[PDB]
């Protein structure tokens, strides 16, 4: 339970400054976590900041008109690929772009909405 | 007091026809969508009949009239597209109505496909911000689907809801918090209430609650926000003769209203009352529940003549006037006494206190 | 409602004043005390009882409809299996 813990959370704490009350958070929900009480509480602080991170997401999609801006801020947001909850928020445009490269076909154009290590998603396989 | 104000009933459309779902539009609030199922007696009409009435003009006729092939079960506003009116089927098939266009016919129609809805689609309801928006919609055989209101032919996304490893969760119900877009919470047939979300590692059923020992009618979140958080509360109606109070921490029921003789239908949280919800029951009462004047009887009880099987609830946006809908299609509309409805400015913290004594 | 507390503390000193009594003494003085302090046991307990048929009243002092007083007895129910309870509350049962 704590490997996979410290697998998550120290992913999570190391590639989101990639992406400040935000960080402050986590930080916060480390310093309490260092059984299940904890851990229930932890993945409730995180999921909390997940569902602000998934509005972020949302703002995407209601900024940008063309597919280069929404493309421009797909690059600015790498993070959160690996969480499993943003990438409900991501697929729901992945579909959006990825057919829309697919019509134009451009690798980077393909890779930076499927993000990096593309060749284990099933679309881009193909 | 509870006082009549209007009953809605088109006799070509709404006889022999029970109201399947109502719902108020959010920026017409004048405005109340209902749909309804196929008449049994005339199979030449319409299985699925959808009538927007208005209560701004005093005309006895629908505003709009829609119809589609199959029987609606639910049906909404866009809740960021005036001008669309989504619906339900008993075929399992999300039918869009367009209020501009002139066509009655559904503009777009969601597939019968496996991926898409199959079994009858019960919920249906629109979820997020205007800047984006998703149709989530759950059948009775457990799948939710994710919906693009401006493409329909596709999918956005599709998942079926589990609990226990494999055992089907036949959704009757589905509410969502307010301003959550990710949990909701789905009464089932099966008598129980699952607390399910809709991304996440654990994407899916989250939580069971038991306690409610008939099929699950009418589930409903809190919606009056003020200084006090109540989000986690949930009001449930069952066939077992019972309203039932939750929160999503506890796991059993935090309270059971049972001053009833029949099954339950549907019940509604008031929406700017906190403590204030509305449930209708078998025998034509109207049932309205003040939790801090007195928790054992109703506050107020309003019976509509005939003592016809009340389906449905709703109340208006601003809580004043609640529509209730009949297996006669006849929708009544009710005026809310200012001591009921109007809350005081402490009620927030009364109802804490009543919270605090169960 | 102070009369809880008052009955929980009533109850409690009873038995400490019965406590006090050296029980496994066995000749005269123990037999005599015993017995005094049994005597002034119950004589507060039947006092408790009465502070209780109070509530028992009560009841009817505040319930108005069938569902509230029904609630009532059963949250109480464990307190009518006394003897001097359950006689005091007749009316109500029919």
């Amino acid at each position: 339970q704590m490997r996979k813990f410290r697998r998550q959370h120290e992913q999570l704490r190391a590639v989101i400054v990639r992406v400040a009350n935000a960080i402050e958070e986590v930080n916060l929900a480390y310093e309490n976590v260092k059984w299940e009480a904890a851990m229930k509480r932890y993945d409730e602080r995180i999921d909390r900041v997940e569902t602000r991170i998934t509005a972020r997401l949302r703002d995407q999609l209601g900024t940008a008109k063309n597919a280069n801006e929404m493309f421009r801020i797909f690059s600015r947001f790498n993070a959160l690929f690996v969480r499993p909850h943003i990438r409900g928020a991501i697929r729901e445009y992945q579909t959006q772009l990825i057919q829309r490269v697919k019509d134009d076909i451009y690798m980077k154009r393909v890779e930076d909405v499927l993000g990096k290590g593309w060749e284990n998603h099933v679309e881009g396989q193909k | 007091k509870l006082s009549l104000n209007r009953q809605f009933f088109d006799e070509r459309w709404s006889k022999h026809r029970v109201v399947s779902c109502l719902d108020w539009s959010s920026q017409y609030p004048e405005l109340l969508v209902a749909s309804y199922n196929n008449n049994e007696d005339a199979p030449h009409e319409p299985d699925g009949v959808a009538l927007v009435w208005n209560m701004k003009y005093k005309k006895t006729t629908p505003e709009y009239v829609f119809h589609c092939q199959s029987a609606v079960m639910s049906a909404t506003f866009a809740k960021f597209h005036p001008n669309l009116v989504v619906g339900g089927t008993y075929s399992g098939q999300i039918v869009l109505w367009d209020n501009r266009s002139n066509k009655r016919t559904p503009v777009q129609r969601t597939p019968l496909s496996a991926a898409a809805h199959t079994h009858p689609v019960y919920c249906v309801n629109v979820v997020g911000t205007q800047n984006a928006h998703n149709l989530i919609s759950i059948s009775t055989d457990g799948k939710i689907c994710s919906w693009s209101l401006d493409m329909l032919s596709h999918p956005q996304d599709s998942m079926e809801l589990v609990h226990k490893q494999s055992k089907a969760v036949a959704v009757t119900s589905m509410s969502f918090p307010v301003g959550d877009v990710n949990n909701f919470v789905v009464g089932s047939e099966e008598g129980s209430v699952y607390t399910a979300c809709r991304h996440g590692s654990k994407a899916g059923i989250s939580e069971m609650f038991e306690g409610h020992q008939g099929p699950i009618t009418g589930i409903h979140c809190h919606a009056a926000v003020g200084a006090v958080d109540f989000s986690h509360l949930f009001v449930t109606s069952s066939f077992d003769w019972t309203v039932k109070l939750w929160t999503t921490k506890n796991n059993k029921p935090l309270y059971s209203f049972e001053d009833n003789a029949d099954y339950v239908y549907d019940v509604m949280w008031s929406p700017t009352h906190p403590a204030l919800f509305a449930c209708v029951d078998g025998m034509g009462r109207l049932d309205l529940w003040n939790l801090n004047n007195d928790t054992e009887v109703p506050t107020a009880s309003i019976s509509v003549e005939g003592n016809p099987a009340l389906n449905r609830v709703r109340w208006t946006h601003s809580g004043r006037e609640i529509a209730v809908g009949d297996s006669e299609g006849q929708i009544v509309i009710y005026d809310v006494g200012e001591q009921i409805a109007v809350p005081r400015n402490d009620e927030w913290a009364r109802f804490g206190r009543t919270l605090a004594e169960i | 409602d102070a009369a809880d507390a008052n009955a929980i503390e009533e109850v409690n000193l009873a038995y400490e004043n019965v406590k006090e009594v050296d029980g496994l003494d066995v000749s005269k003085e123990g037999t005599e005390a015993w017995e005094a302090a049994m005597k002034r046991y119950d004589e507060r307990i039947d006092r408790v009882e009465t502070r209780i048929t109070a509530r028992l009243r009560d009841q009817l002092g505040t319930a108005k409809n069938a569902n509230e007083m029904f609630r009532i007895f059963s949250r109480f129910n464990a307190l009518f299996v006394r003897p001097h309870i359950r006689g005091a509350i007749r009316e109500y049962q029919t």
